[PDB]
């Protein structure tokens, strides 16, 4: 089980991301992706989640419509979309590998971590 | 739901006992997590569920729930243990991390 | 007692508890029913239809009354000793009988007394010209005389005597007439093997006033506290004590029951819940409703009972016996309760009990609105118990609902249970099974010798 | 043939014998009866009511016919040799039929003569405006048309056709004959699957005419000798021949058949009476009704027959198989019959046969009025017979009965019985008996193994 | 699948083949039925009846607003997230419920939206003076209201106002009414314990407008495509959404569902004929109908479904399991198939398949036309097989058939059959068997130890 | 119901088999006992069911019932045997004593 | 089994007895307590019974209302009451023991004889 | 199993004949008797058939009314009586012995052959 | 049912298969019988379903059919074998017999 993240960048304001996460090593449509945001010094923020194969999502309301979720079962690829970056996205992104069902939500494996920088 | 970690930071010595205690501002029952980060990497699970170990994860560390609070216990500390110690609940959408515990091997 | 957690492991989760009422004590009021309608108004359009009707009232009711008149010849007062009692009967002349008829004849016997007096004034029955009639049967005693069709004569047949031509007004009073023995008869006819009896109710009574028993029992006057449950559970009898094929009228004892709520008894009912065995879906084959009376376990034949909100009316005594094995699987053994494969796609999969769901989360989309996830059942669980220590609030498709907590073990998805064996209970697949068996039995026997 | 001293010491008491009775030899009488009442007399308030009731009408009725043709179109008259019969069928074109359909079919064919000529003068059938009208379908044979709502049109809405506003007037023709149709449909609906077949009854045939049969049997005439035992007992039945879909009629042929008693048959009733054994109450698990043809002891289904005072009336022959083992418990093998335990309070504790009693009296107080003194039942008597040889007078309550001699062993009360064993006879209590023998038996095999 | 060819060997004449079609995917339409008739325009021959029924009326109507009060009380929007589902309960207050209930309560909280709109306007309800009235309950959907003895009041009791004595009239009005009351509490009485649910059908439902369903549906409007056949089947039934105790009136919504059929099913038919084995008479005691889903053989409860020529439809799946010895018997293992003794003289002895004759010709005088001699069966033959092939025309007593030919074996009447086991399929002979195998069983465990 | 007991005195020898009778006025069934009193004493119960002796009485004493009438024998009559001898039904209510035959040791 | 009279006595005529008999040996409420009279040259006559616990009497008409019957079973003595004595009534008492149960009325145990004597 | 027919004989036209046939060795009231002519030159043609004890008959149309049958189960003896003789009846009878039911109608045994001939 | 048998006549010698077909008008599936006749003496039956030999008759004759048309064989034919041969059907009323095959022994 292993979860392979796209690489830093940079990016102006108002922008968009397409922040990628690979998942080797055991059912993707299966377990809930989880995304997770850590900006330095204000500790982890829980973004949101998707269930690949069903399309479940769900979303935290301080990042709802900011940030979006689609699942690629064929090459096994979880993506998030964030729109309209500001100065308050400058922060580490995780994707996380959550439970099957309910009363599972920790996250067993994580993803090495994509640094997005966003300055004007 | 909040939580209210303690102690905010903390230092402590190699080989001594050590205790970081989490409450949540409701009742989230067996669902509590404790994480552990280092610096520029992701943060690894220790436990998933309060008193239940997870894989990989040494017997040194363990977890403790108390009803109202939850507490994770580290005996005879090492020096990889430093860093920065994290709960969730995943009892509630939205899932909410704790304050994030520092703790430095003196 | 029974041991509900057990029990609902298994899919019999416990539902309300309901206590035990039997009618008991009746209180007897007499009414007198007319058959015939007084045409007194209307005579030159009668014509023969009248002598007819008579003609199949008397072939009717002559039966009824024969048989009446074999316990009224062979009753009379004790002029021995009154000490034990005092109605005599003549066994060697009735010859075969039933306790329950005897029973009869003796209350036929005491209502013979009354039914001298309404005998009395038997001009004034004959005379009534309206539906409902009251007259004094004695000074401070009232009777109600019900006539089978004189409202249809009062005010449809009189009313319209010029504006149709006679021979119409004939025919419509002769198939009135006809239509009432037709009614009449499924009750009043040879199906009426036994009049003498006093379990005939006052629904099956009123026929003979046209299917109104809702007019009789309004006249007379009743106790409102439980008159609903004494009337649907079948509780209000009455019985034929007097025939009169001149007149044409019967006279009825009517009884109004008192319930009795029986002590230390009460009836659980049991919510039968599919649970998941194997890969496969199965309901226990256990009774729905099960008497505890005086800590003592039976069936109860609740076909014939009334089942209210509160409590169980009955018109008597309805226990029947349970065998050990079903007594056992109801107090724990588990693996003693039968159960059989589910076939077919319209069963129960989840019940509500105090609060907690209990559900079979393997064939239905069980999941918790808390989260969004779905809630896992294992393939070694035969049921999921959600309560809000697990899952506050849960979804089961169309509907959000907020659970309870469970009052039980912690541990109750975590334990195990025995689960009892197979059974098919079609009645062709009971022969089967009985040849099965037999023929198995006889392969050991032959085995044996 | 039957051991009545040892059945009745297990409280089986000996009843009334009845006699066999089945009917046979049917007479056919034709009758027609038109669903469509004549409005022609206020077709100012008619309006759009019957246009809309026809093609109800001819919907519902348009299956039967689709049905009777099938039959109709495949039936004819035997061209090669009428030396063994003169009807034939055509066996591939009807395809699936049973032993009864292809006898209604035949009696369809035969009534086809006298339909042929009742279709003639269809419009004098269309233009009856009474409920019941005769014509001639031959110059010496009759028949009659009964109306489905021609009363209540003449006596109901003509009247009142202008005392009332016309539309008032239409609607309440519209609720009649919805009614009137509500009340056809559960019989003439969807369920007449097969019409060709003659086992409709009388009753509810007449749901065509409203539910009156009485009105069609008075009016065709009758043998008055058994006339109320052949209609009780689902006997008088009738057949559809012809369904006109332009005047909205059928024809029935109804059957009027003759009870002939089958001889050397009778049915004996055995009344139940609880007995002592062990400290416990019991009652013996028999059929009530023991039908006994040429010495030979078979079951019957009693719920399809009609029960009366000296004979039970059948529609055809109900006898059913009887085991070997219950045929040897009712000839004396009293430890063959199965028993099941009273938990019950409302069983039957004695009876009275031929004037002797027989009580268990360890359950009821039984005294003897002579002395004054109680009677006694031992712990190893299962039942008390009394007679006037010990207790001329016995009292039970409320009751004083005398009583006769009885005519078997004067040793009655001494002798003692085999008891058979215990049963459960619940469906689930069966299940569960089913499942612990079956278990029993699978251990027997495996120590065999 | 089935083994037709040996399964008619033994008597099990193959019939006709049936589709299976259930209810689904229901229709809603809100009416009015209000319980009290307009009796302003003969208010002067009222009298106290009125208040009387009105009284009876509210206490027959408390406890049903009572049961729906539970629900209406305890279920809301969800204010939490209406991602899963929008409809909230309150699973504490509400205890013990079923699945059926809680789906009933959903629907329940759906309909309260409309019956708020309808509670608009009922002061134009409570001065409907007409049997059926329509009005808007909004501006582009319309309600009917049907009151319940309107049509009586208007053309029996007012336009006879005057030619009647008026104390006549208001007896007549209070006959009526308790006669409605009588034919209503038979279903809205006690025996309404759950009004929650919605499998009350509407037959049932117009015993509040006087058992008149057919004026409901033609007022509603429906697809006639296979109207009745949901109607016969019980597939059309309502729910009581609105009780009022002010106007006294109640809200119910019908529901009409489509009726499909269910892919890679049928439902197949046995005709049952009696064979001779060993001279005697036997009859396989085999399921009539058989349910065949997905090549999987089972068992059905055809009584609760309504049977036609071409399909078989219900309002639910009414498949149960079927023995593994019942199947491999109707796969061709004919040693498994239990037979019965015939005693009876009353039993199908032939049957017709595809135009060959299926006939037991040892009981039954079978000849063959076409030669005029007797057509003969051995005493190892259970049934004869007569086809074109060897008896073109076969007469069978006043029936002459012609014959197809068989599509099965040519050496149907030459090959032997294996026969099963004798069984009694008496519920007291079930209980004899059942005893005699266990003291059998208990005697084997006996020698065992 | 009465009883005609006959003979209403008698006198036998040592050694002599006596019998004596007693009719009730209607069919008392097997009901009928037998009792015997002497002077100054309560009478004691020799035969309580018309052929059944009674605790404690020896065998010498029998009694016989011809369906009409009832008779007690004693076989070698001997000098304690003198006295009253009684027949009762209790058969009905009121129980009626016979009229008392006088036995003398001759 | 053993049944105990009371005294001989002597009674001035319209004066009352109450006479006494204590059965020992067996369960006094089962068995009925018969009583007996007997004067002398007149034989045997049979006066009543009375069931103890139960308060069952039967009386004979010719003494109905002369004599009464009650039961004691705390002391387990039973008491016949003698109204308005007269010249009649010199006659000797006793008390039988009766059966329990219907055709059970011979007299198994007898007491010893009250002897009333009644003079002006 | 042995079928004995009546001897040869002569007659004129328009008379009769009882031609008889006694059948010996089975039960007769069970096995269908035919009965066939042959005339010289001309074949063998097959008059009729009777069932003994149960009276059935079966005719051939060329023959019915012609030719009765008649049998007798006490004397186990079939008759043929023939009406009305012609030139054309000139020719051997046999009666046959057929089957018992149907699809039997094979003629097992046959009898001697009655000539009769008819001349003016 | 008309038979039309063939050949009317033949001839064979002693020895040599032969065979005798006759058609009926109409299908009599399986029943069919042949008969053979001589000078002076009462038919025989030889054969009396189509392939079945009837008691008595030696194996030296058989029996054929063809569905549509019906067949006997003599194989090593006997000097006793000369006369008629007719064939009939017994499947419907009336019974037709053949048309007579005339066998003469050459
Ligand atoms: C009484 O018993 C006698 C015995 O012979 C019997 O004949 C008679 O019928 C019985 N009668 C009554 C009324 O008990």
């Amino acid at each position: 089980v292993q979860l392979q993240q796209s690489g830093a960048e940079l990016m102006r304001p108002g922008a968009s991301m397409k922040i990628s996460c690979k998942a080797t090593g055991y059912t993707f449509s299966s377990y809930w992706i989880d995304w997770v945001k850590q900006r330095p010094g204000h500790g982890l923020e829980w973004i949101g989640e998707i269930l690949p194969g069903s399309g479940d999502t769900n979303y935290n309301e301080n990042f709802k419509g900011k940030a979006a979720f689609t699942a690629d079962t064929s090459s096994n690829t979880a993506y998030m979309q964030l729109t309209s970056l500001t100065s308050e996205d400058s922060a580490v992104f995780y994707c996380a590998r959550g439970g099957r069902y309910h009363g599972q939500g920790f996250f067993d494996y994580w993803g090495q971590g994509t640094t997005l920088t966003v300055s004007s | 739901i909040q939580m209210t970690q303690s102690p905010a930071s903390l230092s402590a010595s190699v080989g001594e006992t050590v205790t970081i205690t989490c409450r949540p501002s409701e009742n989230v029952h067996i669902y509590l997590a404790w994480y552990q980060q280092k610096q520029g990497k992701s943060p690894q699970l220790l436990v998933y569920n309060a008193k239940t170990l997870a894989d990989g994860v040494p017997s040194r560390f363990s977890g403790s729930a108390s009803g109202t609070q939850f507490s994770l216990k580290i005996n005879s500390l090492q020096p990889e243990d430093f860093g920065s110690y994290y709960c969730q609940h995943f009892w509630s959408i939205p899932y909410t991390f704790g304050g994030g515990t520092k703790l430095e091997i003196k | 007692i029974l041991h509900y957690e057990k029990l609902s492991k298994i899919g019999l989760v416990k539902g309300v508890t309901r206590k035990y009422k039997i009618k008991s004590n009746p209180l007897t009021k007499d009414i007198v029913i007319k058959m015939i309608p007084n045409v007194s108004n209307m005579s030159q359009c009668t014509g023969s239809v009248m002598e007819n009707y008579k003609t199949r009232l008397n072939g009717i009711l002559t039966p009824i009354k024969g048989a009446l008149e074999i316990y009224k010849n062979n009753t009379h007062d004790c002029v021995g000793d009154v000490r034990l009692a005092g109605v005599c009967m003549a066994g060697v002349a009735i010859g075969i009988a039933t306790a329950a008829q005897i029973t009869a004849g003796v209350a036929l016997y005491e209502a013979m007394k009354n039914a001298d007096n309404i005998n009395k004034l038997k001009s004034s029955i004959e005379s009534t010209n309206e539906a409902v009639v009251k007259l004094q049967e004695t000074a401070e005693k009232t009777v109600y005389v019900f006539t089978a069709l004189q409202d249809y004569i009062n005010t449809n047949l009189v009313p319209t005597i010029d504006k149709i031509p006679c021979k119409q007004t004939e025919l419509s009073l002769d198939l009135a007439l006809s239509k009432y023995l037709s009614d009449l008869l499924f009750v009043f006819g040879p199906n009426l093997q036994d009049p003498v009896s006093n379990s005939m109710t006052i629904q099956a009574i009123s026929q003979a006033f046209g299917g109104n028993y809702e007019t009789l029992l309004r006249t007379l006057g009743y106790a409102t506290e439980d008159f609903d449950d004494l009337l649907e559970s079948d509780s209000i009898t009455g019985q034929i004590i007097y025939v009169d094929l001149s007149s044409y009228y019967i006279i009825v004892r009517v009884y109004f029951p008192i319930l009795t709520e029986i002590q230390q008894a009460y009836i659980q009912e049991l919510l039968p819940v599919s649970f998941n065995n194997d890969n496969s879906e199965w309901i226990s084959i256990v009774p729905n409703f099960i008497l505890v009376r005086n800590t003592l376990i039976s069936n109860i034949e609740i076909g014939f009972c009334l089942i209210t909100k509160r409590s169980v009316i009955c018109n008597q005594d309805y226990a029947t016996p349970m065998t050990n094995n079903m007594r056992e699987c109801l107090t724990g053994s588990t693996e003693k309760c039968p159960r059989e494969l589910v076939v077919s796609s319209h069963v129960p999969r989840f019940a509500l009990s105090n609060g907690v769901l209990f559900a079979n989360c393997i064939s239905v989309t069980c999941q918790c609105q808390t989260t969004g996830r779905a809630i896992s059942q294992s393939g070694e669980q035969t049921l999921l118990m959600i309560d809000n220590t697990t899952c506050p609030t849960a979804v089961l498709g169309n509907v959000i609902i907020s659970l309870g907590k469970y009052l039980g073990s912690v541990n109750y998805n975590s334990e195990g249970i025995a689960i009892g064996p197979p059974v098919f209970t079609d009645k062709v697949d009971i022969s089967s099974q009985i040849s099965s068996m037999n023929q198995s039995l006889q392969q050991s026997k032959d085995y044996i010798k």
